[PDB]
RNA sequence: AAUAAAAUAUUACUUUGGAUAGUUUAGUUUCCUGGGCGAUGAAGAACGCAAUGAAUUGCGAUAAGUGAUAGGAACAAUAAAAUGUGAAUAUCCAAAAUUUGAAUGCUUGAAAGUAUACUAAGGUAUAUAUGAUAUUCAAUAUCCA
RNA sequence: GGGAACGGGCUUGAUUGGAACGGCGGGGAAAGAAGACCCUGUUGAGCUUGACUCUAAUUUAUCAUGUGAAUUUCACUCAUUUCGUUAAAUGUUAAAAAACAUUAAAUGAAACAGGCGAUUGAAAGAGAUAGACGGGGAGUUUGGCUGG
RNA sequence: UGAAACUGUCCUUAGUGCAGAUCUUGGUGGUAGUAGCAAAUACUAAGAAGAGGAAAAAAACAUCUUAGAACUGAAGAGGAGAAAGGUUCCUAAACAACAUUACUUGGAUUAGGGUGAAUCGAUCCUAAAUUACAGAUGGAAAUCCUUAAGAAAAGGAUUGAAAGGGAAUAAGAUUAAUAGUUCUUAAUCAAGAGAAUGGUAACAUAUCAUGAACUUUAAAAUGGAGUGUGAAAAUCUACGGAAGAGUUCUCUUUUCUUCUUAACAAAAGUAAAUUCCACUGAAAUGAAUCAAUCAGAGAAGUGGAAUUUAUUGGCUUUGUAAGAAAUUCAAUGAAUUGUGGUAUUUUUGCAGUCUUCAUAAAAAUUAAAGGGAACUUUUGCUCGUACUAAUAACCGCAACAGGUCUCCAAGAAGCAAAAUCUUUAGUUAAAUAGAAUAACGCAGGUAAGGGAAGUCGGCAACAUAGCUCUGUAAGUUAGCAAGAAAGAGUAGCUCUGGUGAUUAUCGAAUCAGAACUUUAAAGGUUAGGGGAAUCCGACUGUUUAAUAAAAACAUAGCAUUCUGAUAAAUCUAAAAGGUUCAUUACAGAAUGUGAUUUCUGCCCAGUGCUCUG
RNA sequence: GAUUCACGCAGUGUUAACGUGCAAAUUACUUGUCAUAUUUGAGUAUAGGGGCGAAAGACUCAUCGAACUAUCUAGUAGCUGG
């Protein structure tokens, strides 16, 4: 039973001041600043989270590999696969409908 | 509890030191000095405070470049 | 004497509106050629809840016809509008629910909500929850049409005023009895500061003109002239008839 | 450890030590004391020994 | 306080520098009546209010 | 009925206290002469500088002082050094004059900073209104090809 | 006892040894406060009201000269009011589908107006003079004799 | 006595004569060696230093070491922060003054020393809000607008958070004090410098695998309640130990301590939840949770994909890394560091459920898409960093029993973070003690017989109290009254049975029952007195800080009046000025009564208000 | 916007203690309350015939039925004291 203290000057349990207590050599227990929990991306039509893209910080996406922040498909990364399957049929069935209408 | 009990939460300063007069008279919330009339261009002088004039006016300081001109 | 609570409400120190989480100004789109002489197509992206009003606000997303890019808007939701809808807002638009039309095209008896008061001010009349104004007639001689406001008064408007067809959503809001004090206190979350209202007769003579003596009463008639000075204007102002209506 | 003027920084102090004593500096740590003097903790290169520089200055 | 601005730390530094007594040699002059500093203060007697 | 421990009364000497007496580099009033500040940066504020200073006085990175002209042998609390090849001292002079302040490149809370052009650090100019001149433009406002 | 009518001091008596420790509340008409209750101020202040005398607000009439006409009633816009935009096609001639739409190929994409687009409009608002209203507000007053 | 000025007469002049003003200022008495120096459980013995325990008990003795005895008892009298203070921090010398005695002690005197950042904050962005040039208003001071009025600023200026958003750091060691700041080791970030494949699909490839103008999407970015569960840490515990410590004349294979590991990265092994994809197409309807909930716009089954789970990839494991550290032995050198748990709590995530006339922020900054225009090395500047954070460092005139925002959290016991006791940590001093044991007191108690006869009044005090079982009236808004009232049981020891997982073993506190014994059992601490009526207020709620806490104020309900928005109310001396209004009659403004049920009667003469006369 | 225990907070009663106190309003026991009309920190807004007020003439730096400070001001007093 070791009682720890905040290592930064922040003394209030705010969202940005979350800490985790870990063990350390010799039974000492130290303090670590753990990061916040973030949301993933969302489809631009249905508002559902997209698969294949991790839920990390906005700047942390820059450090990811160029294939670790997209999905290899038309409108990949901004619309779900259901959100895109319907786009193609709209863009095609409509063209056939007004091809013969006029 | 209007006396000793309520005097415990006085730690939020209101007046800090001013820049043109040097007194602790800069009201943080009003953003103006109560003793030397800050950002207002004119030095704040009132005739009812005849003592507050002789506490800080011409002649009370070093007179770095005026003691020379009058001598000449 | 003092300055009564109606005199301190005009300065705006603590009585300003608590409009911080409000979505925005709900109104039509700016007048232009493509709406004066043609129709546009708007997509109702999603229905939202603007705090401080009982009528949902719909986020319509048009296309910029003169330039490249979207022209996002903010429309008060008429009842029946759903996500993914197509609403056309033009002079030649079809008389459906949600389609904005000039008031001069609607047949007599058509229901129009959010009617303008003057062509181009983007919505004045019949904006609250569950309210609507009904067209009455037309007059092609001077291009003016009569409508019946929700208060029952009938007003004459130019035929170019736009008015979204239908009734406003969120109707029948007030039929629910606020049961507690807390529910009535949370209703003013996004409004001004006026809920706990202390009676004039429960006040000292300085604060309110009704400040009574050894018995809690008024003492002088509450029906006042309209030309009273501010501060003494209390009770009922220019009352044509008082008491219960029998 | 020196006592520099406040208006310098960790750049014109790093050159001033190198130029005045002919040494190599790899780290400068500074603080502003209450009196206004800035105390600089100039760390010399591993090859150069601060003991022979200190005797040259006259500390010992 | 823990966090003081630069223009505020240098004014505290002068108020500890001025909180010193008369030097010994000064009092031994001729006709020297300046035996004690009457502008002095302490942290627990008088808060300097600044 | 009695003792004077306490109490009271007078005088002397001493104490706590600073009245009285002697003095005054301080004032008050009157009159005479001037009434001589500032974008070439004032008045005021802040910080800093003595071999040993805390105040104060003097002064401003050339710091209780520098150059020049007058001046003639000192300063002193203590040790030092310099000095008739000129120590003290004086001045309407020359050089210099930190951060601020009308404050004036933007910001200025107790704020740490910072942009462009000229001559890495350094120094310059750039706020608002305004007269004159020069140059670049706008309006078909009036003519006109 | 008399006295200012309830004395520690005065008059006539009773009675009296110096100093003062623990207690306790009868006395010192004990201490605390230029009576707060009452009265006198030709002393105030809050509050009220058809008390006196005024005042902001509100309201009504007159003056302040747009044009075309037939004090009053009409038409127009040109001052003026209320607005809206990215001053973005004003005037006149010739609901099947929650998707995209841009940096043009070869004049394409029509011109002209003395009005950015509308509303109100010589009425309204601000000023001056005059009448009304006005405790919302300011200033002031509310006699005397008197078995209090 | 004193040591350098002064006196008498005439005239003139005055800041000219003190016992009183509750007079002003300065000083000093009696009271008086009196009242006091009494909350915070508490000190004792030996030794050292010191002038400072001597003495006919002068019954008491400050600082430091050790031993004995104790208190705060982990929501601390512990370890650290924000605000405030400003040198109080550490060391040495020293004690005239100050800490209601004294002090060798001190937050006190004097002199030295101390605050180290590319990674923590400020700096950067915006919130409620704030202020400039030009403009409008104003006799004037100055006021208003903040993107509207502008030849100003691709679209709109400045300030505004050390608790909001944010590029990047850890472990061990060191100093009389500083350390995410120094040293060793090990990393990370920013700015530079040197027109591709695979899978049916979900989607995937140690930067790779081009991608300008313009546009869009997303992240940053968001209420609360309650349930279930994954993981880590703490506590408890099972098997096997290694080292040391405690008890031992009575026993105990016994009781206790140590057995640990970071930032950042890797992929031996292996999880829970959710959302998708491919094959087939559900009825005799199924699938599933504590609860739900889901399916022919497609359930269940099989095989896959993605994301969350305190850094990479969640847990074990590995590099870092044992060379560190902890516990021992020897006098610098040597030894060890397995495996579990269907236990309780805390922390952090996930899943759905519930509630709103509440829907619970913005920008900096970053990524992707639509479109097709054309491995090494360098630098990382400025400012804060000491100390208290309180029964002694802040505010209260002070070492004032008052006030002041937070993080970490062991055992016993219980439903409980309750009361009571202890472990790590802090302290034994915090306005002085000794003696005697009178009255009158403050605080805490007990009592024969009676039991409110005391008194304005059961004021004060006493009494009931936890849990299990049985039972529970009138009235009623049908919800409540209700823990109504009333009665029975409860200890100790030895046993038995019920409630599960895997194929006999293993694990949990929980319920029930039976013998036998006694001092007949909740009561050390915590811990409802009950009933019958009447008045007021409907209820939860708020108020005269410092004599009034309610029957007052509020409140949901009922009802009244004006207003079409260029309006109603209404601030300003004025104003393209301001508030409700980011609004529009289910709205804005002005009022009276005060839940529900029942009912609001007659009166328009008077005074108001209104009129289409 | 149910009943209660706890951390906290208040101030119902003793009209207890203290009343030249620890305190220019505090202490002890008893009592109530102890999350949604809840408690609280920082920043910002509202200022004197004004502000704010679930309304007590309450709060507005120990000051309120009109704050503090300075100028008019040595205000006037037929009234008390010298």
């Amino acid at each position: 039973a070791v009682r720890v203290t905040y290592v930064r000057k922040h003394s209030y349990n705010t969202k940005s001041n979350g800490i985790r207590i870990v063990k350390t050599a010799g039974g000492n227990m130290t303090v670590q600043h753990r990061q916040k929990i973030s949301n993933g991306v969302r489809c631009g039509d249905c508002g559902c989270v997209l698969a294949g893209i991790r839920h990390i910080r906005p700047h942390q996406y820059g450090w990811l590999g160029k294939s670790k922040r997209t999905v290899t498909r038309a409108y990949g990364g901004v619309k779900c696969h259901k959100c895109v399957q319907k786009k193609i049929l709209r863009a095609f069935l409509i063209n056939e409908h007004n091809l013969i209408k006029l | 509890t209007k006396g000793t009990s309520c005097r415990g939460t006085r730690h939020n300063k209101t007046h800090i030191l001013c820049k043109r007069c040097g007194k602790r008279s800069w009201h943080l919330q009003k953003q103006r000095c109560a003793s030397c009339g800050y950002p207002d261009a004119k030095m704040r002088q009132y005739a009812w405070g005849y003592k507050a004039l002789r506490r800080r006016t011409q002649g009370t300081g070093r007179m770095r470049h005026l003691k020379i001109a009058l001598k000449r | 004497g003092r300055r009564t609570l109606s005199q301190r409400k005009g300065r705006g120190s603590i009585f300003k509106s608590r409009s911080h989480h409000k979505l925005g100004v709900a109104q039509h789109r700016a007048i232009d050629f493509f709406e004066r002489h043609s129709t546009v197509r708007g997509l109702v992206k999603s229905i939202e809840h603007d705090p401080g009003r009982g009528a949902p606000l719909a986020r319509v997303v048009f296309r910029n016809p003169r330039q490249y890019g979207l022209d996002k808007e903010l429309f008060i939701c008429a009842e029946g509008l759903y996500s993914g809808q197509y609403i056309y807002c033009g002079s030649k638009a079809s008389l459906h629910i949600g389609n904005v039309l000039p008031i001069g095209q609607c047949p007599e008896g058509t229901v129009v909500c959010n009617v303008e008061s003057k062509p181009g001010d983007r919505g004045i009349i019949a904006r609250a929850s569950g309210n609507y104004a009904t067209v009455i007639s037309h007059n092609a001689d001077n291009e003016t049409t009569r409508i019946r406001l929700p208060s029952g008064a009938k007003k004459t408007l130019k035929s170019n005023c736009r008015a979204m067809v239908g009734i406003i959503a969120g109707g029948g809001r007030t039929e629910k009895p606020i049961l507690k004090a807390g529910v009535a206190y949370r209703m003013y979350k996004a409004k001004r500061t006026t809920w706990p209202r202390v009676r004039g007769v429960a006040m000292n003579p300085v604060d309110h003109p009704h400040g009574g003596g050894n018995h809690q009463h008024v003492g002088h008639p509450t029906t006042l002239k309209r030309s009273s000075p501010p501060g003494q204007k209390a009770g009922k102002v220019a009352a044509r008839r008082t008491g219960l209506i029998r | 450890v020196f006592l520099c003027e406040q208006k310098a920084n960790k750049t014109m102090i790093k050159k001033a030590v190198e130029k005045r004593y002919g040494v190599k500096v790899i780290k400068v740590n500074t603080l502003v004391r209450l009196d206004g003097l800035k105390k600089a903790f100039v760390r010399l290169a591993p090859d150069v020994e601060a003991m022979e520089v200190a005797t040259k200055i006259g500390l010992f | 306080t823990g966090h003081k601005g630069f223009s505020y730390k240098l004014k505290l530094g002068k108020k500890i520098h001025q909180n010193r007594g008369v030097p010994q040699w000064f009092r031994m002059k001729t006709g020297n009546t300046i035996n004690y500093n009457f502008k002095r203060r302490h942290w627990n007697r008088r808060k300097m209010g600044m």
